[PDB]
């Protein structure tokens, strides 16, 4: 390729990555949701199985 | 963040390797070199866990890699060249023979 | 200080063996005083003594291999299971080159490096066996890989010979990249390569919700190297190319000796480790998939080595069935198949090697055999009739276990699986006896007569098939000893 | 003496994979391949069975149209070797199975072409 | 009167060693 | 071979050539019988389940069709074989067979006439 | 009766003249070799029965310890 | 380097010498050791020459085949006379020369 | 424990004899045919003088298997196997080592070309079968018949006249596997419950009626392709019909009693429950089969496919009498199975003796025999009698006592299967007459030679056994009473 | 034909064992190992016939 296509190609790459750094700041800031998520579904799952090992 | 984009540095260059598998049907090289990649990718991995973990087991292995990686391109490199010298060709067409 | 290396004494001879015979090999092979003469099976005799004598050595020095066990802890770990499976190894070694011979006169394969190389890679497997770390099981899986690839190619004028070398190279670095990725990924995930660490870190928890996904991904990569090692289906399909194109010698020794050494790994990573029945179910549908396609492709062949390679795919997936039901017996079980199958895989090349003096390829060049050998027609349809798993011979307990652990882990659809794999196996075996004995060709393939080497394992392997079931105690009872060395 | 080998004798042309042309002599009765085998034109070893089951296309030949009017038509095995042996896995539309064709007095002065010898000896 | 292959010889001594010596070993063990 | 044909002398299985018979070049298919005293020449073809006559002459080039019984000099068609008579000849290949295996029994691999080499030397210093 | 010895010495007469029939060889083509088949046999067959015995007894001992880990979970 | 000989397996028999040195098990060597080394020994000696008449080396070949099994030999000889006295194999004549010396 | 029985004649030695046979056969060469031929014959005499003994010192007033002994397996003696006959399977084994014999004497003449290979064959297909007939073991019974297709594989393939006998061998190879692997996970759900495959066990343990019929069903689709029944019958005609004459003869006469006998020895008496639930079922496939392959084997135009096709109908009746549960309905279901044995053995021999002469078995081909071959016409006369259940032969015995049995059951089965006496007889007779009847047709036979002296000393034993039988059943019948007794009792107790 | 055969049957014990052997080393060839090895084995003037009797 002609440098200059190496070099948008580069600068391309570096806000793809620039976007991806964003993503893990995304992904680190929902974390208190999934756990909240992850602990109510537990919970309904021991409750679900409680209730049925009575019987 | 460091960690994170250690790794995926190391990912890209393992994807890329993945890619240059999928993308290259009719150049065996390139495959061979795809695989190369792969491996760096994963020595890198072991690099940068031992850094992370402040352990030194993760270094050991990436010297003993880096060892089986210059063996394994010694050998492949021969095999492609006796099979070139045979056919007098490296068109993937005149190495399908064994088949069903 | 020298006696801590009591622990190591067979691998440090074989070796320096091997040292030897290289340079003896090399210094009289380029010899202008004695003509160069070939040296394959002058080499081949000194390291079959080399081999015999190693297994002496690991035999007789049973404790003497658990010394000093603190002091190579991180290296490698030896008790009875990798004993048993060592020998085993050494054994089935021994036999395939045994087998070689005539190979090297008569067709004239000089090359003496071939045996060396042939005893570098069971240096590898006997460090397969005895490894208790990824480091080690990676860098002796790699040892033994480069040498199979090197022997694969040996026939390096021929197209075959080369493009099966080719074939295993690529396919055998990838996934080899693929398991590397796995060991690394649990590596970053727990801090850990011992096995020891990995067993405490992993035990207790499996899939608990808060599941670490890089070990989950890391199993699955490891698997996915293992899978590829043993020819399991969809990471197979290398295995029928490189068998059949490959020299017969080499395909030998690939469908027997890589399985053992690979087995005793995979039983030591996984099943002395911990995890979700997510590696059993792997394990499960690869073992189904097997069957399926290595019945359906073996029935397609028209040659005898394909025929093979394609039934050993089967009779992997019938193994690996053992594997998944993760029980005592299901170990005992594989132990037993793998045992029974190396057997029978040997009495089968003896008889395709000693065919190979007249250049067998098809399996129609096995007409009227029952007319110009009538011992040996019968010799090869006790094999066949074994594979079939037909009572009451030796091929029969792998098919009692799959039907008895599918019956009792409560598989319905792997009784019908193997069912019917097991009616078209008989179908495409009783094949080759059908050729042999009902078919009149026009014209005939008169056979040379087999050397005394394989006449003589043929003999050992046809009485083994055919009365094991006699007594079958030591083997029983071995197996049993070997699937609790590894709990407890 | 009444019955003489010449009454099966069926004339010949092969045209090798270099172009120079042969007149070769086969009996009717017996398979285009063994003719092509009598002097080597097809080695023998590579093909020993007239069997479709021991038929990897050694013995395949390529024949002009006017002289594959006169031959039975390929079978779907014969094709399925064909296929499969090509190296493009493309059917040659003028490709037989020398095992398959079997001379009669009808063949006389046919045209046949011998195409590039495949490997078969399999280590 | 005396053969003179002197390798012979040696292989030959070599062979009785091997026969004496597995008797020996069967005996004392 | 004057037909053109290879000219090697191929005696295929379960051929039996009587005694005194002389063989050139030709080529004799399986299960054949060929009778005492009987002559092939260069380039001639018996063809299977075929017989020949003691005392028969097949001149160059001839042939003996299958199935059939041959003699004479020079050979002419006498009949046509019966099925059993075909089925006949394998079975004596096979007896002429077993005949031979009790003189192979005779025979040791090596024989003791060194021994008598050597006292008929010894004896002459 | 039917012992180890016997049994062991029979197989070996039996694998030599196997071997000598696979080669197309008169049964009784080297019979000193049939002499050796036989005491090879009687050995291998008599140590087979005694590895046999040594292996039961050390599996006894292995599945004691089994026995008594596993037992341990009720305490 | 710190070393440790404790094996994983207990010994069953007693314990005469837990690490002995190399000339002390050399010269722990029996007749019985001997007699195992020179088997060895001259096995793979007849090997070699067996093994090389065919390529014309039947000399060098018997030197090749004998140091394999002087090698095999003296190994087997010390493991032996080693677990006789570290007590991994019965050893009634180790302990004979220990109670009495 | 150990369970060796006191008679000096035993279950083993039979079982030895053909096998010291066959290791004898495989060292003498095959140049010393006269040596060879002599060996086989003696053997299998003595076999069947040793099964003869068996039967003088039978006990016809126990319900307890006798001459029982054990076999060990393993020195842990957990997995033991035991050996025993009773009043169901005695007679098995004389007819087994009866027949044998009858097989090496059919390839006299032809045993130059045979050879070894030959009557070894047929020396191990009778010690496996007879040892299949004395199992006590769910086990070992799988093992020993599974074991038995190789050897009928290579007779059929190897001796079989035409190239049909590839494709005939095959389907009997597969059948036969698939079968048997259905009965291997019957067996394998047995264990799982018991911990053992012992008969003597397994006759004393409740099963719950849903594994009853589940373990029904598995042990069925085993013994019926073995029967055969409708619709898995279709081996059978090819593979018969393929076969040698002396394979024929084992195949029609031994191999197709052991389904019939896997329904008396396992599947009535272990599941009781399960076999009333399916006995309407069992009635209407054994009536259908009769009807229909008796009106196809009408339509048949090959020698063997009729008498071939005779046997389904036949062994269907046995069924419907067997699963009458009661005294008529067993004991005439063994008798009908034995004297089909002989029935069916000699007039494979007949249209063999045809065959080997003139090498067709079309019978448009034939035709006038009767003026050219009055000794053959007058044998095959008896022996087609006998097919169509005349009384007097044996056969009718057997049929008769299954139609009391089926009647006092269902009277519509055995309207049904009464069906077959009309049936029957139109075939049979129209074989005869077409064959034996009628004029000579030189254009396509010229040439004939009636029995030799070998040829009619082959029949002279099943004339005797049919007339034996056919008058005086009370002999067999009066060692079979007590067993078929406790076999009909079993699993109620009023 | 004649020259051939009379010097075939006029051969010593120990020349006919020479030539034994000759013939045993050449029945096979091995070119790619004597190519990797840099040589060039030569049928032996004994073991080749004159070409007068030679079917070309
Ligand atoms: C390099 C080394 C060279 C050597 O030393 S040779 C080695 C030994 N080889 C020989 O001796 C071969 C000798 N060749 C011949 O004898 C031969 O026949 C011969 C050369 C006369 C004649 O062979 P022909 O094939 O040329 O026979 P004709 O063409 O003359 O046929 C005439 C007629 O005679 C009859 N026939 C011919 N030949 C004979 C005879 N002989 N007898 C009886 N009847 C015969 C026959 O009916 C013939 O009619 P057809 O069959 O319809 O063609
Ligand atoms: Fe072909």
């Amino acid at each position: 390729v002609k440098v200059l296509t190496y070099f948008g190609m580069t600068l391309a790459a570096f806000a793809f990555w620039q976007s991806m750094d964003k993503v893990h700041v995304w992904i680190a800031l929902h974390q208190d949701e999934k756990q909240e998520r992850m602990e109510k579904e537990a919970e309904v799952r021991r409750v679900r199985a409680e209730l049925l090992r009575k019987a | 963040m460091d960690l994170i984009k250690y790794f995926t540095f190391s990912m890209i260059i393992f994807i890329l390797g993945i890619w240059g598998i999928l993308l290259n049907r009719r150049n065996i090289l390139i495959m061979l070199m795809s695989i190369e990649l792969m491996l760096l990718a994963v020595n890198l991995n072991f690099l940068v866990f031992s850094v992370s973990l402040d352990d030194m087991m993760g270094q050991v292995f990436a010297l003993l890699v880096l060892t089986v990686a210059a063996a394994e391109s010694a050998i492949g490199l021969a095999i492609f060249v006796i099979t070139f010298r045979v056919r007098g060709t490296i068109a993937v067409e005149f190495i399908n023979s064994i088949q069903g | 200080m020298f006696n801590l290396f009591l622990a190591v004494f067979p691998e440090i001879f074989i070796i320096n063996a091997t040292f030897i015979l290289l340079i003896h090999g090399v210094v009289f092979s380029t010899s202008k005083k004695y003509d160069y003469p070939p040296l394959a099976s002058n080499v081949g005799w000194l390291g079959l003594l080399s081999v015999l004598i190693t297994l002496l050595l690991l035999a007789a020095g049973a404790p003497l291999l658990t010394i000093a066990h603190l002091f190579w802890n991180n290296l490698f770990r030896r008790d009875n299971f990798t004993y048993f499976c060592q020998i085993f190894l050494l054994l089935s070694t021994a036999g395939t080159i045994s087998m070689c011979f005539d190979f090297f006169d008569q067709e004239r394969f000089d090359a003496f490096e071939f045996i060396v190389l042939i005893l570098l890679s069971t240096c590898g497997m006997l460090f397969m066996i005895s490894a208790y770390d990824l480091i080690a099981m990676y860098l002796a899986i790699e040892l033994q890989s480069l040498c199979f690839y090197v022997i694969a190619a040996s026939k390096r004028k021929s197209e075959f010979s080369t493009e099966a070398g080719l074939k295993y190279l690529i396919l055998g670095a990838f996934s080899s990249g693929i398991l590397l990725f796995g060991c690394s990924m649990i590596y970053g995930s727990t801090g850990a390569t011992h096995f020891d660490q990995l067993a405490k870190i992993l035990t207790g928890y499996e899939i608990t919700g808060a599941r670490s996904s890089g070990i989950f991904m890391g199993i699955l990569f490891i698997a996915v190297g293992f899978l590829f090692k043993i020819t399991a289906v969809p990471f197979h399909m290398w295995a029928p190319d490189i068998y059949e194109g490959s020299p017969t010698p080499v395909t030998a020794f690939l469908s027997i000796a890589p399985k053992i050494s690979i087995f005793a790994n995979i039983l030591r990573v996984f099943i002395y480790g911990s995890y979700g029945a997510t590696l059993q179910q792997i394990f499960f549908f690869c073992s189904i998939a097997s069957m399926i396609l290595g019945a359906l492709a073996a029935m397609a062949q028209t040659k005898v080595k394909r025929l093979l390679a394609y039934s050993s795919i089967g009779h992997v997936g019938y193994i690996c069935i053992g594997f998944s039901c993760g029980t005592i017996e299901g170990i005992q079980s594989l132990l037993i198949g793998i045992f029974i199958y190396a057997l029978m895989t040997m009495d089968a090349f003896a008889i395709v090697l000693a065919l190979r003096q007249t250049r067998v390829k098809y399996i129609a060049d096995l007409g009227a055999l029952a007319k110009t050998n009538p011992i040996l027609a019968i010799t090869f349809s006790i094999t066949m009739f074994s594979y079939a798993g037909i009572p009451p011979l030796a091929g029969f307990c792998s098919k009692f276990y799959l039907f008895f652990a599918a019956l009792g882990c409560g598989a319905y659809f792997l009784a019908l699986v193997g069912v019917v794999t097991s009616v078209i196996g008989c179908f495409y075996y009783i094949r080759l006896v059908k050729r042999m004995f009902f078919d009149t060709p026009r014209t005939w393939i008169l056979y040379e007569p087999m050397d005394r080497n394989k006449s003589l394992l043929l003999a050992m392997t046809s009485f083994f098939i055919t009365l094991f079931l006699l007594y079958p105690s030591p083997l029983f009872s071995v197996t049993h000893q070997m699937a609790l060395s590894l709990y407890l | 003496g009444s019955k003489k080998v010449s009454d099966r004798i069926v004339k010949l042309s092969a045209i090798d994979p270099d172009g120079y042309k042969q007149d070769i002599i086969g009996l009717s009765g017996q398979t285009l391949l063994r003719a092509l085998t009598h002097t080597g034109l097809i080695d023998p070893a590579s093909h020993r069975l007239d069997d479709i089951e021991a038929c990897s296309a050694e013995c395949e030949v390529q024949i002009a149209e006017e002289w594959l009017e006169k031959l039975p038509p390929r079978t779907y095995d014969e094709e399925y070797v064909l296929k499969r042996s090509s190296r493009s896995r493309i059917l040659n539309k003028h490709s037989r199975l020398g095992c398959q064709v079997v001379l009669t007095q009808e063949l006389q002065g046919m045209v046949v072409a011998v195409p590039e010898a495949k490997p078969w000896d399999i280590p | 009167k005396v053969s003179e292959d002197k390798n012979r010889n040696y292989a030959v001594v070599a062979g009785v060693v091997a026969i004496v010596g597995s008797i020996g070993w069967y005996l004392k063990a | 071979s004057p037909t053109g044909l290879p000219a090697q002398t191929l005696i295929d299985r379960y051929v039996t050539v009587g005694a005194y018979s002389l063989l050139r070049s030709c080529t004799i298919e399986p299960e054949c019988i060929i009778g005492q005293h009987s002559i092939l020449m260069e380039g001639s073809l018996v063809e299977t389940r075929s017989i020949l006559e003691a005392g028969s002459v097949l001149p160059p080039g001839r042939r003996i069709p299958s199935g059939e019984l041959w003699g004479g000099n020079p050979a002419r068609f006498i009949r046509t074989l019966t099925n059993e008579e075909t089925l006949e000849i394998p079975k004596l290949a096979v007896a002429i067979n077993h005949l031979s295996g009790d003189y192979f029994s005779e025979f040791l691999p090596y024989s003791t006439i060194y021994l008598e080499v050597e006292k008929f030397k010894k004896s002459l210093g | 009766p039917i012992s180890a010895t016997m049994v062991g010495a029979l197989l070996g007469l039996g694998t030599q003249m196997y071997s000598n029939a696979l080669r197309k060889l008169p049964y009784m083509r080297h019979p000193w070799e049939h002499v050796v088949g036989m005491g090879l046999g009687a050995v291998f067959a008599n140590q087979l029965v005694k590895w046999d015995v040594k292996l039961k007894e050390d599996l006894d001992v292995m599945l004691a310890k089994a026995r008594a880990a596993n037992e341990r979970r009720y305490f | 380097m710190n070393t440790d000989i404790t094996a994983l397996e207990k010994a069953q028999y007693p314990v005469v010498d837990r690490n002995p040195a190399f000339t002390k098990v050399v010269g722990n060597f029996s007749t019985l050791d001997y007699l195992r080394f020179s088997t060895i020994t001259g096995i793979s000696v007849t090997v070699g020459y067996l093994s090389g008449i065919k390529p014309g080396i039947k000399g060098p070949s018997m030197v090749t085949g004998g140091l394999i099994g002087l090698m095999g030999g003296f190994m087997y000889a010390y493991q032996n006379s080693a677990g006789r006295l570290m007590g991994f194999f019965p050893n009634d004549g180790e302990v004979a020369s220990y109670q009495k010396r | 424990l150990e369970h060796f029985c006191e008679c000096y004649f035993n279950l083993s030695g039979l079982i030895l004899c053909p096998v010291l046979g066959s290791i004898i056969l495989l060292f003498i060469p095959n140049s010393r045919i006269r040596l060879i031929r002599l060996i086989g014959l003696c053997a299998s005499l003595i076999t069947f003088l040793y099964s003869l003994v068996l039967w003088i010192q039978f006990d016809s007033s126990t319900a307890k298997f006798q001459f029982v002994e054990s076999l060990r397996w393993l020195p842990y003696e957990n997995i033991n196997f035991y050996l025993g006959i009773d009043g169901i399977s005695l007679f098995f084994v004389i007819l087994t080592t009866f027949l044998i014999p009858i097989c090496i004497l059919v390839g006299w003449s032809g045993m130059r070309s045979y050879g070894k290979e030959y009557i070894i064959a047929f020396l191990i297909c009778e010690f496996l079968m007879i040892a299949v007939f004395c199992m006590l073991d769910l086990l070992l019974f799988y093992v020993f018949f599974e074991s038995v297709l190789i050897p009928m594989f290579i007779i059929i393939g190897v001796w079989g006249s035409r190239q049909r006998k590839i494709k005939a061998a095959y389907q009997f190879f597969l059948y036969t596997l698939l079968g048997s692997l259905f009965m291997l996970l019957a067996i394998l759900l047995i264990l799982f419950q018991t911990g053992t495959t012992d008969l003597q066990i397994l006759l004393t343990t409740e099963f719950s009626e849903r594994r009853q019929i589940f373990l029904w069903i598995a042990f069925f689709a085993s013994f019926a392709v073995k029967v055969p029944m409708v619709p898995v019958h279709i081996w059978l005609p090819e593979a018969h019909v393929e076969a040698p004459t002396a394979g024929s003869v084992i195949l029609a006469g031994i191999l197709l009693k052991f389904g019939t006998y896997g329904f008396l020895r396992f599947s009535i008496p272990m599941f009781p429950e399960a076999t009333l639930c399916f006995t309407p079922f069992i009635y209407t496939l054994s009536a259908i089969a009769i009807i229909y392959t008796s009106l196809t084997t009408l339509r048949q135009i090959d020698l063997k496919k009729i008498i071939a096709y005779s046997s389904v109908a036949h062994m269907n009746l046995v069924t419907i009498g067997m699963f009458s549960l009661n005294i008529q309905g067993i004991g005439g279901s063994i008798l009908l199975m034995l004297s089909h044995g002989l029935v069916s053995s000699a007039l494979f021999l007949c249209v063999g003796v045809l065959y080997d002469r003139h090498k067709t078995r079309l019978v448009r081909y034939y035709g006038g025999l009767v003026s050219t071959m009055p000794n053959f016409s007058t044998i095959f006369f008896f022996f087609t009698l006998a097919n169509m259940s005349l009384p007097g032969t044996s056969s009718f015995i057997g049929e008769f006592l299954i139609l009391v049995g089926a009647f006092q059951r269902n009277s519509l089965v055995a309207t049904l299967a009464a069906l077959g006496m009309i049936l029957g007889a139109a075939y049979s007779l129209w074989l005869y007459n077409r064959v034996v009847s009628g004029n000579l047709k030189p254009d396509f036979l010229h040439k004939f030679s009636d029995l030799n002296g070998r040829e009619v000393f082959i029949f002279i034993p099943f004339l005797v056994g049919l007339v034996w039988m056919g008058v005086y059943p009370k002999v067999f019948l009066d060692c079979m009473h007590t067993s078929v007794s406790n076999l009909v009792q079993h699993g109620k107790f009023h | 034909l004649a020259q051939i055969h009379a010097s075939e049957n006029s051969k010593s014990f120990e020349q006919i064992e020479v030539e034994r052997a000759l013939r045993k080393k050449y029945a096979r060839k091995d070119e790619d190992y004597d190519s990797m090895l840099g040589i060039t084995r030569e049928t032996p003037p004994e073991l080749i016939l004159p070409d007068n009797v030679l079917p070309g």
